[PDB]
């Protein structure tokens, strides 16, 4: 049995400001009794209303997921929150743990372009990101289509690696539409990163 | 007289950069509930206050180096240095937070030589 | 970022009482985590010796009940202890901390530099 | 104990010319005596004078490597170099084997670009190469700042993915500081790849103004 | 005098996508210095045998990962994970360990139904 | 690619003696690797016949020994096999394949598409 516990997307946090925090525990035997899953703050305020799901799978595996909201101040300001997993069978518990990962902190450069136009994209062009230099590793791209932000399936990115020096950085590759290019030829990608200033978003605008 | 009794040892020791250091605490009577054992582990140097480095027996407090590692269950519970280093010599304390009033252990000075 | 500073120490007569102050920075007391006083007599171990709430629960060291208040100023954000009939086994250097809470326990994540009590 | 075995990188294949492949043996303890690793070829020509290093770490274990060298036309004709470990702690043999990868071959294209100055950092600038289309997957790229080759830990280099079409990709980034560029303002992302003609090199040029 | 080697099954029927394991039984130990020397081919009517693994559990180039291969000593086993249309074909272990190499028998794998 | 070629077979007359040829194509026979003749009776086992390595060792499964020889001609790349006291017991088809080296131990990594052999 594995348990992992997320962080807070910066989007949630500095946008949205809806924070959740999810706890998922994972190659559960159904056969077994189910588990508790139960959360403790550092700040001993209780614990809002928690979400609970469970998911059978193909592996004959279960998956129960708990989600919990958190307060935007209260995370920022260094609060952390735990999950507890116990069993009637496991032994001991499983517990795992999140905070605003303290250390130096450095906000997103970004750059966008073109891939050049290539045979086999008469309709299809093809439109990518740059985003390095920031620390922490926390952060959230955006595409949007003029003053309108696109699906977030529409575009994959690449997990942040560390850099020679010290920065982060990720890649956004994005195939926009014929259509799309051609109702406004103007794209945006979007970091929202707790260092950029200000409310926490850098941006620049690339075109076909 | 009814508390938690927390005995550490060794007392005192000496060792070397590079070694492994173990240290023992003994409860007077269990601090396991829930699943969990609340046993806690702190650093004090001298002239300064207390840092805490385990909680909950095995929990790494965040920013505590790696080498620290905690372990055990029941009335028998061990903080390991895996690896001494310069700074790390100083006395160490136990503390259960199971029952009240909160104990302390007698503390564990782990000396340079 | 939470810093913590004890005041109001100093050398104080047998069968006196004193009271010494918690001065909270960076984190409103009445808003989260337990605050608690823990003294420590000239090399001997550790005494935890009282706790307060950010909702106004108080816990005492049975050894001292009796004879030791804590009390909280939110608007100063300091919390303070109070202690009548000063001994010798007083003698000690007085810390304050803060506790933060795992699943119904607490652990003594943030502490202060410390501020000495003589008697005698 | 973990055993691997490396390909001669196309730049050691094609500019230095003198090409080598690593054999790695790792998580090893001293423990019972050195372990035995030989080599084979499949053509059955017999295997040069290799050289053997043996190496303690930090974490104990010991990494025992032999290094081979090969022959530009060997590798490419489409020679297979087989290494085999062994030792009286493992029952069966570990067995690694190299050779040049199979299929259609492509060179690959180049593009190079600055990235705009950001405020904040007026002193450090970005270049950027995107290299793609070119297979097998095998290739090397170095920059250089006017025909001084730059060290490889000046550039990050992603690990080719597979395009939709047909071609692989990498993508490059260079950060160069203003000293640089005012002495000289050339920078030169190059690319090794044995379908590149000819010379095996592809390269463009990239200006911070 | 030589080495004996026997396969089982002799003849076999599957369908598309089903998991076939054919066995080969050396009359002495084929193995030496932390290998076996055992290898298998595949073989489909009027045509020439193709070499599918060597040395036991290694795969010939340009040969799909559905077949693997496995054993030591005397036991060996050559497994299709997932048989498909071009699979049906005779297949041969032969050993490389002592001279004269020799093969086994084969095993006929046939498509079910009737061929 | 490498390629191979075998011609020479027919219909033969037991007791008498017959030339199988082997012609090599896009590799050359002393460059390397080995170079083996096997036969396969009608619906029946693979039985290794001859071997010549590049450099020009021979083997020969006991078999056959004295009645059949390997012989190669660097100038043609081809090898042969010369079978005398032909009998029923060697009619087969007769394969020529490549083999490849593993650590002193051969496998048949490259055939053709064989010849007939058939002894009344
Ligand atoms: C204890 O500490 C030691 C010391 O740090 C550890 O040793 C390290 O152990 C790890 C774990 O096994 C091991 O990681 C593997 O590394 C392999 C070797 O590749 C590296 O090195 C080669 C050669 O240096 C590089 O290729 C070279 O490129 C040159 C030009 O580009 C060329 O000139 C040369 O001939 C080569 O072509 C390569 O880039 C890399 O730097 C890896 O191949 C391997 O990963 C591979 O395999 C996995 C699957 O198993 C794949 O998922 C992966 O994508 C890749 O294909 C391993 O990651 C590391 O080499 C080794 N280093 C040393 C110095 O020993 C030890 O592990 C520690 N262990 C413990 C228990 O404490
Ligand atoms: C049963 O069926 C399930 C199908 O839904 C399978 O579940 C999947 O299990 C995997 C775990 O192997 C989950 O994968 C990911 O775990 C990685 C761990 O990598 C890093 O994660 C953190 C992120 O900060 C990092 O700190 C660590 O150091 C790791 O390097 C994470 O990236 C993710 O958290 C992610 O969960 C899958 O998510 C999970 N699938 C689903 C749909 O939940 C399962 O494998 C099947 N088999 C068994 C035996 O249960
Ligand atoms: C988990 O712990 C809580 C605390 O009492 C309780 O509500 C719950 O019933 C426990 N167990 C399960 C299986 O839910
Ligand atoms: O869902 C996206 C992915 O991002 C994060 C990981 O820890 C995963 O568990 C999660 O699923």
């Amino acid at each position: 049995v594995s348990a992992y516990l997320s962080r807070p997307s910066p989007f949630d946090l500095f946008i949205r400001k809806s924070p959740t925090i999810t706890c998922l525990v994972v190659d559960l035997a159904p056969s077994k009794g189910t588990v508790n899953l139960t959360w403790s703050r550092a700040s001993g305020k209780p614990v809002n209303h928690s979400t609970r799901k469970e998911e059978k799978q193909r592996n004959g595996t279960l998956t129960v997921t708990s989600t919990l909201p958190v307060g935007t101040r209260d995370w920022i300001e260094g609060e952390t929150y735990q999950c507890r997993v116990t069993h009637p069978h496991l032994p001991r518990a499983l517990m795992r743990s999140t905070t605003k990962t303290s250390g130096p902190r450095a906000a997103p450069e970004v750059y966008a372009f073109a891939t050049p136009e290539w045979p086999g994209s008469r309709d299809k062009r093809t439109l990518a990101c740059l985003i390095q230099n920031f620390m922490p590793e926390d952060i959230s791209v955006q595409w949007l289509h003029n003053e309108v932000q696109l699906p977030d399936a529409r575009h994959s990115t690449t997990q942040p690696r560390k850099t020679k020096g010290s920065g982060f950085f990720v890649f956004s590759r994005l195939e926009v539409t014929r259509a799309e290019w051609e109702q406004k030829d103007e794209f945006i990608c979007r970091a929202v990163h707790e260092a950029a200033s200000p409310s926490q978003t850098v941006q620049r605008a690339v075109s076909v | 007289g009814s508390d938690i009794q927390l005995t550490q040892s060794p007392s005192s020791l000496s060792a070397s950069v590079g070694d492994r250091v173990t240290i023992t605490c003994r409860a007077s009577q269990s601090v396991d509930y829930d699943g969990d054992s609340y046993m806690n582990w702190y650093q004090q140097k001298p002239g300064k206050a207390p840092k805490l480095l385990i909680y909950a027996a095995s929990y790494l407090e965040s920013g505590v180096p790696s080498r620290f590692s905690g372990s055990g269950s029941g009335t028998d519970f061990t903080l390991t240095i895996s690896s001494l280093q310069p700074e790390d010599f100083a006395t160490y304390y136990c503390q259960q937070s199971h029952e009240d009033p909160y104990t302390f252990g007698q503390g564990t000075k782990v000396e340079i030589k | 970022e939470v810093q913590l500073v004890e005041s109001g120490g100093g050398l104080v007569q047998p069968g006196g009482s004193l009271r010494l102050s918690c001065a909270v920075s960076g984190y409103s007391i009445t808003s989260g985590y337990s605050w608690n006083w823990i003294r420590q007599a000239p090399g001997k171990g550790l005494e935890w010796v009282a706790s307060i709430t950010y909702d106004g629960s108080t816990n005492y060291n049975p050894s001292v009940k009796g004879r030791i208040t804590i009390s909280r100023d939110d608007s100063k954000n300091t919390f303070y202890l109070q202690m009548n009939s000063l001994r010798a086994e007083d003698t000690a250097v007085y810390y304050c901390a803060r506790g933060s809470h795992y699943f119904g326990h607490w652990h003594f994540a943030v502490w202060g530099q410390g501020t000495l009590v003589t008697v005698s």
